[PDB]
């Protein structure tokens, strides 16, 4: 066949160990990316999964051919025969290509020696998360790549127009986050080997607060109201009010322990920790209030009217704290 | 001219015996090493190991790979590394490791005119690190990576840190959630096995644990229940149900906190600092409950006897309650002072 | 030997064969006829929104380069022959991490007919995405997809088709079900075209219809909540002077409802919206809390701190005694009636659909 | 037995050997005998519905191309020669994950005999699916099978048989599991039609009976003890309301917590198990005890003044009700236990 | 160059070599001398009943086909040469999923002496089954085995031996200990013959003796149970008229013991027999239950529903209840019996 002899002529005397234009000029690679989905964001390990179709285009004079055929469209078989860029992802903890039913690779060669090489990838990429404003936090997770062995004098990357494409985000696996947008950048990084062109894509994510509202805030508020209920019980019923106070304190301790299970073991205070601590302070103050009331009314012998003052003071103070907290965090 | 480079490389690879090291019968080959640390993750006390990602680079000289006429450092496709001799370096304390392989094998081979070879790999390795948790969570750990030649003795190969103390970089940029890297060290020595002496390099880090997480999680709740246990001293002596319920709840909460805290660690046989603190808090709350029990006994089981017959005095419940009010906070504060002075 | 003729035929077939080129290149479109035998429908993972399936995936096409004549009409060859010839580069569009089984040898078969027809089958374990909308959880249904097609060849080069009628081209084994909390109602089969920046491609799609089984959640979540509500309502029948007992009732029921609410949201992923079970738990929590507030209001109007002595007769309205609260007597009727009405409305709404 | 002669013989055997063709290509089917040595059964998992099995799997078949005269001994060859010979494409249908052990080398064995017979051995660890019916759990019996089949070769090409008959599978009696006891094992040979043809099938099935002691220690005894604890309320005066209410509430919450904790460590199956029925019965008993206290408290306080103004056990005296309960509750619980244990054993 | 001589020697050695045939095939029995250097004894998994071990495993034998004469007495070659020659097919009989490390290169070495003696060493991580009997848990000791031998070659073809005296042929590194809740007391070494369907095979066996450490379970299980028993017995010193308080004591202690009993078995596999800790927990549960029944019996005989007031006087035999004789006897009986039980238990199990 004509195509068979064309391929045999192209591969005759071809050295895949040498990049095109070696010793002449840098090889310019044009990069393109289609994001199938952004997997879950694992805050404990500070990483996220992403599935992409990654495409690279470059010119190779050794692969020029003359015929009526304009394009040779080839499967994964010939990928190992020609020179391929050694692109790798800088911030990748774990990555893998897809191999079922066959290697998910595509090659296309033009008359003028232009080569397009595409493959499907699944990448776990580290994303350092600053959880100070958790669960009202927003993040900008990167994905960086470059050539492993060729410095900028040998390989240069370029993005093309409208480089990064995304499908329908409704089918993505982002439960706790909503995809805001993305941006692309290119820079140069210096290492002991030399200077390398690094190409980065930043994805902006904003956390969704519904799950933590269901899980943490509402139970804490309800337990605080349960502690408030003690003020209307008669002061003579010592076991009942003592039981209310101790049960509220223990439940708040348990909720505080449970709330931080989702986070990593960071050594700073988050917004959730502040809210839970303030709820703990409120219930502890209610129990101490009853303790001093009982001590003054009976054990020793305005003070007797402490319950009436508490009924007004505690709910108003809690409402003021909630207003200040939410206004400070959500808006400012 | 690509043809000249192709002929030069083909000449270099022709007649090359990969089975023999450089200077097979001659003096040992010197191999310089350097590392660029990318990240340290998952410092696990349960598994007693840590994960480490790095760019590991080796430098040596091979006379057989010397060329001339090309004033360039030829960077070649990494597959040619399969056709050249490379050192048989390995890590002794490694448990699981791999070379990253997307889009291709993250491997670099670079030649120079004088036969010098630079060989770089991108490696993620889970290295073992046995930890002494006696002072946990106020403990400092030392975690090391050993680098050694497997088959070649000191007569055949020599290792050195390329660049002296600057051979390892990127340590200052590392950020761990629970630790801070206070120091790192580089050591070069020899180790003797039954098969002979081999060269060894060692890269050690010292990690100091952050205390804020445990203050938020463990110490402050324990102090809070311990303070709550003292409320019983202000309750009337005849309100037995309230005081007993308070004491029992405090004791059970302390026990549950201790158990659920210890359940998230390896089954070590010795006691930790936090275990000592929790045991002290348990003793305090238990003594408060026993104090109420003593007050109730001294009142009810001894009032009739005193009536028939006829530190503070051991016959007045109010005196005992006042003494407990004075003494329990003071003793707890003294215990905290001693504990925090000893461990810090 | 008698087998030498077959060796000569096989050597002749592969002499000059180029597996880099599809059959009919530059002459026509390569048509691939596909079908699937599901040996077992694996478990569904709600946390990952994925599902597993074990399949015999088999494809058929024509290659005139492999025509032969001999004593045998069909050559049933080793799987290693498949690597020497062209085969389609089929891949699953929504697959996550699949496996091609190798024990004891590669689980593939190739059969060549004298006219040049190739049959190529393999055994696969496919893990595929099934996006779920959990608004009606645990009374929700899903249509999990399975989409596949060529990676490198556009519709102008390779086109896929179903071997039989599309309904009968995906056959599920009778005994092959590994679903614990789902029922496979049926499957729908379709084909279509997808567009990308590289060209147009043929996509073959199947949709498996699954319905969740509610028994586990009825035993695990609904019954404890209902019993907690009943336990809270039991407190109305005690005398108003037993303050510690009714306080214990209220506190324990509230804490039990809190624990149940916390533990309910553990099977699902951390979705940002509320499910049906969340609404049920919220209403039950409201009932329990209202019972506690009822007790507090009753205690507010109690005058005497002692209960009825058991011997003295109270006046019809000396030592007086508290009367039975009207709030308790009316709550005894009100609370169970409204709870039953809510249960009727909830279950009718969420089961009629 | 000069090694040069053996090398010449092996080279002659492997010269012109077409690995793509079975031993009797175009001829009658080749008979493959099989036998297994079970080394261990590791992890029978209810959550994942599978079990792990380590075995030595050996296959026997005649290949006339490999017959050799001269050397009078069986040639045990290096395992890599298996890559140069034809072997059956045997596979396990109900397998989820498998591997051949590969330390220090690939644990594989090739033995040739003068008449062309070939013995091919592997050491395989395989995880195999086993769907378990847990309706009678933990008093249940399970049947778990391994299904061996030929992938590409129909009954016209390959035939399977158990070599040695019932003695084909060995080492089952030496297996020891912590939760299960192996009662019986069976071997079956069959044919299966798959619409690409009819293929031979072998099946090795085991019957496992679960051990009850762990669940007696862990689940049944705490429930029985809590139920007995709930009966202490009947011996306390009706006026001591706080004590009786605390006792009943504590017992009810403990029973519910035990049930939830037990059910959280098993697959989310929709049907009801035996242990679930037992725990539900215990829950009903403790709930009825608490309701009994509520009933006597109501009968005294709510309905005492009315009878004072006016002026099965008798439902007017609380002491009579308590005395009746003190007898009836243990008797009913014992009857329920008798019925349950007679039905489920 | 000077290296062309060694290339010619290596080419001559492999010319006509057949790695499919063992040395002395059809003439004599191949003899392999083996020994092990344990670089680290990995952790023991009670749940899986297995253990991990990291070893330099080294074997040595004779191959007359590989003798040479040259300027060097011994050739220390690249490990890929090991794939070009025959080597034993050693495998671990009780081995689970194991790893042969190949980072950066294959962690192997091959050395050839001029007389044809081959030394072959390789670094391994072996997971091996250690069947355990847990009757004396957590005061139990085990002898975990490690067996290896040839997979394909019967005793008539390959036989294994220890390089030096068998005790000294398994050497454990001084710092090589990754055990958390065990002590490695020592090891014993042996060899034997095993029959099978294929034939008779030589097996080389080691047994590592391990002793469990008790501190973790003392802190985790025994101390909470003892404290719960003491907490239950504290209730005997309260006045009999404090019914809710003593009821709270009883119910809380019973629940604590139930929770401890349920949580004590999490670490172990689901064995069908009772361990020592099970007996201890059962006895403690019996003690707290007995305390609650004692309170119930005391309450049954209480007549007056009011406690003693601080002003009046109680005549000896408005009247008042007397202190229960049951409580006064229980205060002595319960602690004494618990102490006797503790003495008997810790005497019989620690000195077992
Ligand atoms: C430590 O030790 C480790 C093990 O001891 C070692 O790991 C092994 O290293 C080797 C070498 O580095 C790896 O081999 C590469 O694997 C590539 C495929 O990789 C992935 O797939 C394998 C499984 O691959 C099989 O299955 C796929 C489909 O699933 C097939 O496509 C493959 O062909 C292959 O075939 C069989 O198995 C199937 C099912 O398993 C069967 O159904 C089928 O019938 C076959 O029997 C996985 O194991 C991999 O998993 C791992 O690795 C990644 C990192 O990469 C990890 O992230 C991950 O976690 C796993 O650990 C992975 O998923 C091969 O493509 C590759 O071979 C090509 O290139 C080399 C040159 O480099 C050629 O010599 C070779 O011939 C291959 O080339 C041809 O084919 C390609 C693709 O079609 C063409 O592009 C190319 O041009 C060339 O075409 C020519 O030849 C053809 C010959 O037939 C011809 O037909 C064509 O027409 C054309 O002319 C190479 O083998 C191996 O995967 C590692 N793992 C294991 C378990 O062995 C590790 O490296 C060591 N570490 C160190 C530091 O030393
Ligand atoms: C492995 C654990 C082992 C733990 C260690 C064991 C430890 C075992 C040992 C512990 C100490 C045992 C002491 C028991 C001995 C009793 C003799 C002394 C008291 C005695 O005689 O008992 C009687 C009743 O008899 C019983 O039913 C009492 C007899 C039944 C006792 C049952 C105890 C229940 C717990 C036993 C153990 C558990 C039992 C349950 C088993 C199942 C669970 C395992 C009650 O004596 P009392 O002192 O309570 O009451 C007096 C008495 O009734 C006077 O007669 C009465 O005056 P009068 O009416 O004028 O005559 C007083 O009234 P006033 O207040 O008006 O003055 C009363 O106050
Ligand atoms: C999610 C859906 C949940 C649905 C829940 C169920 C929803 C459906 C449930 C419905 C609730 C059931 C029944 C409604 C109650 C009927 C009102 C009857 C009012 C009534 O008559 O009660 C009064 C006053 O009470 C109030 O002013 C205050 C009365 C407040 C009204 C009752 C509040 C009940 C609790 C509501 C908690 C609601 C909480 C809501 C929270 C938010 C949830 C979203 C107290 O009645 P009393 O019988 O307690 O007290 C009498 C009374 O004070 C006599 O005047 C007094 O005699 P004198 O002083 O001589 O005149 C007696 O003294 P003696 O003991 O010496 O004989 C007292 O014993
Ligand atoms: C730890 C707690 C212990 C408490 C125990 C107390 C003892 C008394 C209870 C015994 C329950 C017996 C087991 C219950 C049955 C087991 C649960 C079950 O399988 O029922 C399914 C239907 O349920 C359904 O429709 C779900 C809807 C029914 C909901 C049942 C609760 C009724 C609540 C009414 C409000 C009353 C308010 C009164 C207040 C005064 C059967 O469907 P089907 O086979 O077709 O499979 C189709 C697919 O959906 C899987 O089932
Ligand atoms: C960076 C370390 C911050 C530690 C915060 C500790 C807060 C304790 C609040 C009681
Ligand atoms: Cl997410
Ligand atoms: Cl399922
Ligand atoms: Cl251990």
């Amino acid at each position: 066949g004509d195509v068979t002899v064309i391929l045999n002529n192209l591969l005759e005397g071809y050295d895949n160990k040498l990049r095109p234009d070696i010793g002449v000029k840098p090889t310019l690679i044009h990069t393109d990316m289609y994001v199938n989905s952004i997997g879950p964001v694992n805050a404990i390990n500070m990483e996220y999964t992403i599935d992409i179709f990654f495409a690279q285009t470059w010119y190779d004079r050794r692969l020029k051919f003359n015929s009526t055929i304009k394009v040779l469209r080839l499967n994964s078989n010939m990928v190992g025969k020609i020179w391929i860029p050694d692109t790798f992802f800088r911030n990748s903890k774990k990555a893998d290509a897809h191999w079922i039913t066959t290697p998910n690779r595509m090659l296309r060669i033009w008359n003028d020696g232009r080569v397009l090489y595409t493959l499907r990838l699944t990448i776990d990429a580290e994303c350092q998360l600053q959880l100070h404003n958790f669960p009202m936090d927003e993040h900008s997770c990167p994905l960086e790549f470059s050539s492993y062995g060729y410095p900028r004098e040998e390989i240069v990357y370029q993005w093309k127009r409208s480089s990064v494409e995304v499908g329908d985000t409704r089918s993505w696996r982002l439960y706790q986050f909503s995809f805001v947008g993305l941006r692309n950048t290119t820079e140069v990084v210096k290492t002991t080997s030399g200077d390398y062109v690094v190409m980065s894509v930043y994805f902006d994510l904003s956390r969704r607060m519904g799950y933590f509202t269901i899980q943490t805030y509402i139970p804490c508020t309800l337990i605080v109201v349960l502690s408030w209920v003690s003020f209307w019980i008669n002061k003579d019923a010592v076991p009942a009010r003592t039981s209310l106070g101790i049960t509220t304190v223990l439940t708040m301790t348990t909720l505080s322990t449970i709330a931080r299970k989702s986070l990593p073991k960071v050594s700073y205070v988050t917004a959730m920790d502040l809210f839970v601590s303030v709820c703990f302070i409120f219930v502890f103050s209610a129990l101490v209030e009853y303790g001093t009331l009982h001590y003054f009314v009976s054990n020793r012998k305005r003070i007797a009217k402490m319950d009436s003052y508490a009924r007004i003071f505690f709910p108003t103070a809690f409402c003021l704290f909630n207003l200040v907290y939410w206004v400070s965090y959500l808006y400012l | 001219n690509m043809s000249f480079v192709k002929e030069t490389v083909d000449k270099l690879l022709k007649g090359y015996d990969i089975r023999l090291r450089p200077d097979f019968g001659g003096p040992p080959v010197c191999v310089g090493m350097n590392i660029d640390i990318a990240s340290i993750d998952m410092v696990s006390e349960v598994n007693m190991d840590y994960t480490l990602t790095m760019y590991f680079q080796q430098y040596w000289r091979d006379k057989r790979l010397a060329y001339s006429g090309i004033p360039l450092n030829l960077t070649l496709d990494n597959r040619v590394a399969d056709q050249l001799w490379v050192p048989d370096t390995y890590f002794l304390n490694d448990k699981k490791s791999f070379v990253h392989g997307v889009t291709v094998k993250n491997r670099m081979i670079r030649l120079h005119p004088d036969g010098t070879v630079l060989y770089g790999l991108r490696i993620t390795t889970t290295a073992a690190c046995m930890m002494d948790l006696r002072r946990y969570p106020l403990d400092e750990q030392n975690c090391t990576l050993e680098i050694e030649s497997y088959g070649y003795t000191t007569d055949d190969i020599e290792f050195y840190w390329r660049g002296g103390d600057k051979a390892v970089t990127g340590v200052e940029r590392i950020e761990l959630p629970q630790f801070s890297i206070v120091e790192h060290r580089l050591v070069s020595r020899n180790v003797v096995f039954a098969t002979g002496a081999y060269p060894r390099l060692s890269l050690s880090f010292r990690l100091k644990r952050n205390i804020g997480y445990f203050i938020l999680q463990t110490y402050m709740p324990s102090i809070l229940i311990t303070i709550l246990s003292w409320v019983s001293f202000w309750i009337n002596y005849d309100a037995s149900a309230a005081r007993v319920a308070l004491g029992i709840t405090t004791v059970l909460t302390m026990t549950t906190i201790n158990t659920h805290l210890r359940e998230t660690l390896p089954k070590i046989p010795y006691v930790k600092a936090i275990d000592m603190y929790l045991m002290g808090c348990f003793v305090f709350v238990f003594l408060a409950l026993l104090e109420y029990a003593f007050v109730n006994y001294i009142f009810f089981g001894r009032g009739p006897q005193r009536q028939k017959k006829l530190i503070p005095d051991l016959t007045d419940v109010n005196a005992i309650d006042r003494w407990s009010r004075i003494v329990f906070p003071f003793t707890f504060s003294l215990f905290n002072l001693v504990y925090w002075l000893y461990y810090v | 030997d008698n087998t030498t003729v077959f060796t000569r035929i096989l050597d002749r077939l592969l002499d000059g064969y180029d597996n880099r080129l599809r059959p009919g290149l530059g002459e026509r479109v390569t048509e691939v006829k596909t079908d699937i035998f599901v040996t077992s429908f694996g478990p569904v993972s709600d946390h990952d929104m994925e599902y597993t399936i074990d399949v015999f995936f088999r494809q058929s096409w024509k290659d005139e380069r492999l025509k032969f004549k001999g004593p045998m009409t069909v050559l049933r060859l080793n799987n290693l022959m498949a690597s020497k010839i062209w085969t389609p580069d089929t891949f699953f569009h929504n697959g996550k991490k699949s496996v091609a089984h190798n024990m004891t040898m590669p689980n593939k078969l190739l059969r060549i007919t004298e006219d040049g027809t190739l049959l190529y089958t393999m055994r696969l374990t496919v893990r595929a995405e099934c996006p779920m909308h959990l608004e009606d959880f645990p009374m929700d249904a899903h249509a999990c997809p399975l989409k596949f097609g060529s990676y490198a060849y556009t519709r102008a080069e390779v086109v896929y088709e179903w071997t039989r009628e599309p309904a009968r081209s995906v056959v599920v084994a009778e005994d092959g079900s590994r679903l614990n909390q789902y029922d496979l109602l049926g499957q729908t089969v379709d084909s279509g075209i997808v567009q990308s920046s590289t060209g147009e491609y043929v996509v073959m799609t199947t949709h498996f219809h699954l319905k969740r089984k509610i028994g586990y959640f009825v035993i695990q979540t609904y019954l404890p909540c209902i019993m907690t509500v009943i336990l809270s309502q039991v407190s109305f029948w005690l005398n108003r002077e037993s303050v510690p007992a009714r306080t214990v009732f209220g506190v324990t029921t509230v804490l039990t409802m809190t624990t149940l609410s916390i533990s309910a949201r553990n099977s699902l992923p951390k979705v940002a919206y509320a499910t049906a079970m969340d609404w049920f738990i919220a209403v039950c929590y409201a009932f329990v809390f209202s019972a506690l507030i009822e007790f507090a209001t009753v205690n507010y109007f109690t005058k005497r701190g002692y209960a009825w002595d058991g011997k003295s007769v109270v006046p019809e309205k000396k030592k007086t005694f508290n009367s039975v609260s009207k709030i308790d007597r009316l709550s005894r009727i009100a609370f169970p009636l409204l709870f039953g009405i809510f249960n009727l409305v909830y279950w009718a709404t969420y089961l009629n659909r």
